[PDB]
């Protein structure tokens, strides 16, 4: 049950809200603490895996320029 | 016994070479004309090869430059 997506964020926020509205000891808080535990372990398993997201965009575009030129040249010889 | 059986293995042949000689001359003429045909078609071949080679060369330099 592990993936670090937006949906489990919204899960977190909904847990927070439900805690606030619930408010000695709390069965909603302990559910919240399980949730933050899960997200903590999900971020601990997390790996940085970073190359520049701006560079990412740029190489998407120049690579796409490559591909378009490839198909242009290929169809050029086939004609 | 082996010599005898080999003598039987021996096929009789005319000592005269006229039949063989004529065969020989036919083969020589034959390979001569086939060699001429090969020569004509071979010159045309090499000309063709030069043409395609030029088109190749254009392709190679163009492709390299443009993609890189």
């Amino acid at each position: 049950a592990e993936l670090l997506s937006q949906q489990d964020f919204s899960i977190l926020q909904s847990r927070l809200l439900e805690f606030l509205a619930s408010q000695t000891a709390s069965k909603e808080l302990t559910l919240l603490r399980q949730g933050i535990r899960q997200l903590k372990e999900k971020v601990s398993k997390m790996e940085p895996e970073e190359m520049t997201v701006k560079e990412k965009k740029s190489i998407i575009e120049i690579l796409k320029a490559r591909i378009a030129l490839k198909k242009a040249f290929l169809k050029m010889a086939l004609s | 016994m082996q010599i005898d059986t080999l003598i039987n293995q021996l096929p009789g042949i005319s000592t005269a070479p006229k039949h063989q000689l004529e065969k020989i001359k036919k083969l020589q003429n034959s390979i001569e004309e086939k060699q001429l045909e090969r020569k004509s078609l071979e010159s045309e071949n090499e000309d063709l090869k030069l043409q395609l080679a030029k088109r190749i060369e254009t392709f190679g330099r163009l492709s390299c430059v443009l993609f890189q």
